RNA sequence: GCUUGUGCUGUCUUCGUCCA
C-alpha cells in the first residue's frame, strides 16, 4: 500500500539534486514529492 | 584589426578601453561577464541548530549572498550534469560553520571567516571564502548572546548569474563611448545653454573636442569604448574579462556546430 | 461580582457600549482591535476619533 | 506559486532542439531562425555582424515576450549565397575576432602587471 | 529527576549506589536515611542546581 | 498605467524581501461532567470523519513540533470529541469509533515551516496551544508598491 | 456600468499570478494596473462558446 | 516522550500527556514545545 | 535588521564595512569623509550604509529562549 | 504529580532560589505594589522599610 | 498478503481594497 508514502526522500539526479523532501502521492512511476526548499510540490520518477 | 588598452589594473578592478570594434560586440562582452560567467556560491543550507534571533531561511539567504573563491572552477562540473548519486567531491565543495558564546556577558559576532571548507574537489583552488587580507574579518553573518549557538554545513554549487544574482562576479561594469558627442546619438535637454549646464564626462580628455567650424559626420560609428569591470572578489578582474570571451566564444561555437550538424 | 465583570468585559471585547441585552441601538464600534500593522498604524489608532 | 523555475532561461529539454531553421517563400532565398534559451546577447552581436557582409540584404530579429528566453531573427541575402553559410561566416568572424581581443589583452595584462 | 518527590525519601532508603570516596576508589554505601539540611545548598549537576537533600 | 519595472537582480540581493507570521489557536472544551476534548493523533480505526489532509505530521501530543515544514490542508493540532459508541461492540475487535475528529487544518493556500508552539493552559485550567508559522514573501508581478 | 463592461477574450496561458491586458482595452474597462482585479467567467458548452465569440467578442 | 522547554527560566523537562501543564522548577504556566529532530534544508536564495 | 551582504543596485559587498564605519564615526569624521574613506563611490552603494538602521542590537536584548 | 505537589516542589526551590532575574522583577513589582498601599495608608514607618529594602534589591545592570 | 484514509456552521460587527 505504497510504502515510502509519507517518508523523507532525498533527490539525487535531474535539476533538483540533493534536496529533501516528502513523498505525498504515489500512484505509480511518478511521485509527487513536496520541497523543504521551497514552496513548492514536484512530480519524480521513482528511479530519482 | 581590435585594440585594447588598460588604463588602470588591480586584483578586484580593470580600467581599459576597446577599439576598433562594434558597439554590439562591447555590449554582448559587458552583458557575459554581468550574468553569464560561472562562479561558485553556497546553495544549499543544512541547518542542524540555529538558536540566534534571526530566522532560519534568513541566515540562508544571507549565506547565499558569501562571495567564494572560484578560480579553478572551469574544472568543476555543473550538479545536473554530474551522474553521481547525491553529491560527489566534483561537483560540491562542503563548508561547515560553528558558532557560540561563551559566558553570561557580551555578545559574538559570527563571521564569514569562520566558514571551514570540509570536502572539495581535489588540488583545486575553489571554495574557501573570500578575504581581503590575512586578517580581514569578512563579512558580518549574524550576532549572538548567551547559551545561543549556530551550527550549520552548506553546500556549494557551480552556477551563472541568471539563474540567481549570488552567482554574478561582477558587481558593475561602468560602460561609456563617445564622451564629446560627435555621434549626435543623445540629445541634450537644457534651459539657458546645453554646453555649460551638462557635466564633463571623466574620458573627456581622452579625444579631441569638435571644432566650432565642423559639420556634421554622417559617416562617423562609435569606435572607442571606455568600460571598467568591479568584482567581488571571486575572480580577478582579467580573470573575469578571459572568461567572459571564452563563454562568448563558446555560445557562438555551439551554434555553429548546430548550423553544421542540422543538414 | 459578575455583573459590573460581565458587563465591562461584552462592552469592550464587542463594542458595543451599553447592556448586553440591549445591543440593539446601542453605540457600536466604540471599542476596536488595535492596529499592529506598522509603529506608525498604532500612533494612528491611539489617536483616532 | 506560479513563478517558473530560473534554470529554464538557460537549460534546453531534450524534446526542444536549439535551431529551427523554416524558409520564407515570400521573398527569395530569406530563412527564418528561431533560437531557444537564447536572448539579445548572442542576438544583437550575430544582427549587426551579419549587417556588414555585401551579400546579406535583410537581417534582423526580435524577441517575442520577455518572459519567455527565445528569440526569432530573419536573414536574407543574394542570390549566389545561401542564408546559413552566411550565418556560419559571421560566427566564425565573431569567434576570430574575439580570440585577437582575448590574446591582446592578456598581452597588455602582461606588459602592466 | 525526583530528589524533591516526598516519597524518594523512602525510595532512596536502603538502596545501594556507587560512591566517590575522595580520601580515589569508588565503594558501595547503604542509605540509613535522608535529612534535609538548610542553609547548605550545593550545585548538584549545574551552577543552577541547588539542591538541599542530604543522604546519610 | 501605474505598474512598474523592478530589477530582478536586486530582489535576488534581498530587496523589499520580507517575513510573514501566522498564528493559530485551539483549546479543549468541557461539554459536562466527564465529555471533554483531548489533544491526540487520530487514528483511522478509533475515529471517524477525518480531514483529506495528513496526520502523519503530529507527535504524540497531538501537536507539530517546530522546524517542520507544513503545506496547506496538513493537519497542525490533533483533537477529538468523545461519542457515544454504537453496537459496533457486536463483533468489532475494539476497531469501533468512539471518537470524532474536531484536527485544524492549515490553511488551503498557505505553507511554511512551523515557527514556535505554546502550550498552556486557559482561564478554565483546559489545555490550551497555540501554533506560529512562518514563511518568506519575496516581490513579484502584481505585488503593490508606493511611494 | 455599460456593455464593453463585459467582453469575451482569447486565453493564452502564461507564467505568475496576474491577469494580462493589452493595454487598449483598459479604457472600456476603465481600469488600471495599480490593484484593480477583474472577474473571469469560464463557458461550458458549444452554445455558449459560439455565443460568446460571436457575439461579445 | 516529548521535550518542552519552560517560557521563564528555559528549563528542558518532558511530560507524559497526564502532568499538570506547569514547569517543574518555577511553576510557570506557558512552556514550548522543542525543535524537531528532523533534517532541515534551505535553498539559500 | 543587519548589514546587508551586498549593496542591491550593483551587487558590491558592504556587509563587511559596518564594524570599519562606525570605527571610523567614532573617531570624529564626517559620514562622508567616512564612507569616501572605505571607497565606496557610487552612492547606489552609499545610501545602504547610510541608511542602515541596525535593529539586532534590539532583539538581542530580549533573554534566549533556550539554555 | 499532582497540582497540590506542583505548588510544593515550587514552593520548596522558591526557599532554595537564591536568585532569577524573572523572580526578581516579579518581587520588585511586589513590593512596589505593597509600598503604594502603605502610602495611600499614611504609613510612614512601613514605608521607610519598603524604601530601603527597594533600594537594596535595585542598583541592575 | 496487510491494505488507506472525504468533511463544515451560522448571525452580527468592525476595518480595509478598487471604481465612484
Ligand atoms: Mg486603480
Ligand atoms: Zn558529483
Ligand atoms: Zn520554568
Ligand atoms: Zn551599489
Amino acid at each position: 500500500r505504497d510504502p515510502t508514502l509519507n517518508k523523507t526522500v532525498k533527490i539525487r539526479q535531474g535539476g533538483y539534486k540533493g534536496k529533501i523532501g516528502i513523498v505525498k502521492e504515489a500512484n505509480g512511476d511518478r511521485f509527487r514529492v513536496e520541497l523543504h526548499n521551497p514552496n513548492k510540490t514536484i512530480p519524480i520518477p521513482c528511479s530519482f | 584589426e581590435p585594440k585594447v588598452n588598460i588604463i588602470n589594473a588591480q586584483d578586484d578592478e580593470v580600467e581599459l578601453m576597446l577599439s576598433d570594434v562594434n558597439l554590439s560586440l562591447a555590449n554582448s562582452l559587458r552583458r557575459t561577464m554581468l550574468a553569464e560567467v560561472p562562479t561558485l556560491a553556497i546553495d544549499l543550507v543544512e541547518i542542524k541548530m540555529n538558536t540566534s534571533v534571526l530566522a532560519d531561511e534568513f541566515i540562508s539567504h544571507r549565506l547565499g549572498l558569501i562571495p567564494l573563491v572560484s578560480e579553478d572552477v572551469e574544472e568543476m562540473k555543473y550538479s545536473r550534469d554530474c551522474t553521481c548519486e547525491d553529491y560527489c567531491d566534483e561537483c560540491s565543495v562542503v563548508l561547515e560553520l560553528s558558532a557560540r558564546h561563551e559566558g553570561e556577558e557580551g555578545t559574538t559576532d559570527v563571521y564569514s571567516s569562520s566558514l571551514i571548507k570540509v570536502s572539495g574537489p581535489g588540488n583545486l583552488n575553489v571554495g574557501e571564502p573570500v578575504r581581503r587580507d590575512d586578517y580581514d574579518q569578512g563579512i558580518l553573518l549574524c550576532k549572538l548572546r548567551n547559551h545561543q549557538e549556530l551550527n550549520i554545513r552548506c553546500i556549494a554549487k557551480k552556477g551563472i548569474a541568471k539563474e540567481h544574482a549570488k552567482w554574478s562576479p561582477c558587481s558593475a561594469i561602468a560602460f561609456e563611448y563617445d564622451p564629446h558627442n560627435k555621434l549626435k546619438h543623445t540629445d541634450f535637454w537644457f534651459e539657458v545653454d546645453a554646453k555649460k549646464e551638462w557635466p564633463d564626462s571623466k574620458y573627456a580628455t581622452w579625444e579631441e573636442p569638435p571644432k566650432p567650424g565642423e559639420v556634421f559626420d554622417y559617416k562617423a560609428k562609435p569606435n572607442r569604448f571606455y568600460m571598467t569591470v568591479e568584482t567581488t572578489g571571486s575572480l580577478k578582474a582579467n580573470q573575469v574579462f578571459s572568461r567572459g570571451i571564452k563563454t562568448l566564444q563558446e555560445k557562438l561555437a555551439n551554434v555553429l556546430f548546430e548550423l553544421e550538424n542540422s543538414r | 461580582s459578575t455583573t459590573i465583570t460581565s458587563g465591562l468585559k461584552y462592552s469592550l471585547a464587542t463594542g458595543n457600549w451599553g447592556e448586553q441585552k440591549k445591543a440593539m441601538s446601542s453605540r457600536a464600534g466604540v471599542s476596536q482591535v488595535l492596529n499592529r500593522y506598522t509603529y506608525s498604524s498604532t500612533l494612528s489608532h491611539l489617536r483616532r476619533t | 506559486m506560479n513563478a517558473p523555475d530560473r534554470f529554464e532561461l538557460f537549460i534546453l529539454p531534450d524534446d526542444v532542439p536549439k535551431l529551427k531553421i523554416t524558409p520564407d517563400s515570400r521573398v527569395p532565398n530569406c530563412i527564418i531562425i528561431k533560437f531557444e534559451r537564447e536572448d539579445h546577447t548572442l542576438a544583437n552581436l550575430l544582427r549587426e555582424e551579419l549587417a556588414l557582409y555585401p551579400d546579406v540584404t535583410f537581417v534582423a530579429y526580435k524577441v517575442e515576450h520577455p518572459l519567455f528566453a527565445n528569440f526569432v531573427m530573419r536573414l536574407q541575402t543574394e542570390e549566389g549565397t545561401r542564408p546559413k553559410q552566411a550565418l556560419e561566416r559571421a560566427c566564425a568572424s565573431i569567434i576570430n575576432k574575439l580570440k585577437t581581443l582575448d590574446h591582446k589583452f592578456n598581452e597588455e595584462w602582461n606588459i602592466k602587471n | 529527576k525526583y530528589w524533591y518527590y516526598p516519597e524518594f525519601d523512602d525510595v532512596v532508603k536502603g538502596m545501594y549506589l556507587r560512591l566517590n570516596t575522595g580520601s580515589s576508589p569508588y565503594k558501595v554505601v547503604e542509605v540509613l536515611g535522608s535529612q534535609r539540611i538548610k542553609g547548605s545548598a550545593y550545585g548538584l549537576n549545574s551552577k543552577e542546581n541547588n539542591c538541599d537533600m542530604y543522604l546519610k | 498605467e501605474d505598474s512598474m519595472i523592478m530589477n530582478q537582480s536586486s530582489i535576488d540581493r534581498g530587496l523589499f524581501r520580507s517575513l510573514f507570521f501566522r498564528s493559530y489557536m485551539d483549546q479543549e472544551k468541557r461539554f459536562g461532567i466527564s465529555i471533554v476534548e483531548e489533544f491526540e493523533k487520530p487514528t483511522r480505526a478509533t475515529t471517524l470523519r477525518l480531514k483529506h489532509g495528513t496526520y502523519e505530521k503530529l507527535d504524540e501530543d497531538g501537536l507539530i513540533a517546530p522546524g517542520v515544514r507544513v503545506s496547506g490542508d496538513d493537519i497542525i493540532i490533533g483533537k477529538t470529541t468523545p461519542i457515544p459508541p454504537d453496537t459496533e461492540e457486536l463483533g468489532q475487535r475494539t476497531k469501533y469509533h468512539t471518537k470524532r475528529d474536531a484536527s485544524t487544518p492549515l490553511r488551503s493556500t498557505e505553507n511554511g515551516i512551523v515557527d514556535q508552539v505554546l502550550l498552556t493552559t486557559n482561564q478554565e485550567g483546559l489545555k490550551f496551544v497555540k501554533v506560529r508559522m512562518r514563511t518568506t514573501k519575496v516581490p513579484q508581478i502584481g505585488d503593490k508598491f508606493a511611494s | 456600468l455599460h456593455k464593453m463592461s463585459m467582453m469575451a477574450h482569447r486565453v493564452k496561458v502564461m507564467p505568475y499570478s496576474t491577469f494580462r491586458l493589452n493595454l487598449s482595452v483598459t479604457s472600456p474597462y476603465n481600469a488600471d494596473f495599480d490593484g484593480d482585479e477583474m472577474n473571469l467567467h469560464v463557458p461550458q458548452s458549444e452554445e455558449t462558446r459560439a455565443e460568446l465569440s460571436q457575439l461579445c467578442a | 516522550g516529548v521535550k518542552y522547554t519552560c517560557g521563564a527560566c528555559a528549563h528542558n523537562f518532558s511530560l507524559n500527556k497526564s502532568d499538570p501543564v506547569r514547569c517543574k522548577e518555577c511553576g510557570h504556566r506557558v512552556i514550548y514545545k522543542a525543535r524537531t529532530k528532523r533534517m532541515i534544508q534551505f535553498d539559500a536564495r | 535588521m543587519i548589514i546587508p551582504v551586498r549593496c542591491f543596485s550593483c551587487g558590491k559587498v558592504v556587509g563587511d564595512k559596518w564594524d570599519a564605519y562606525l570605527r571610523l564615526l567614532e573617531e570624529g569624521k564626517q559620514e562622508g569623509d567616512a564612507l569616501d574613506e572605505l571607497k565606496l563611490k557610487r552612492y547606489c552603494c552609499r545610501r545602504m550604509v547610510l541608511t542602515h538602521v541596525d535593529l539586532i542590537e534590539k532583539f538581542l536584548r530580549y533573554n534566549p529562549l533556550e539554555k | 504529580l499532582s497540582n497540590d505537589e506542583v505548588n510544593s516542589i515550587v514552593k520548596m526551590k522558591q526557599s532554595l532560589s537564591s536568585n532569577t532575574g524573572f523572580n526578581t522583577v516579579l518581587k520588585k513589582a511586589q513590593l512596589q505594589e505593597e509600598l503604594e498601599e502603605a502610602r495611600d495608608a499614611h504609613d510612614h514607618e512601613r514605608v521607610a522599610r519598603i524604601e530601603a529594602e527597594l533600594k537594596s534589591i535595585g542598583a541592575e545592570s
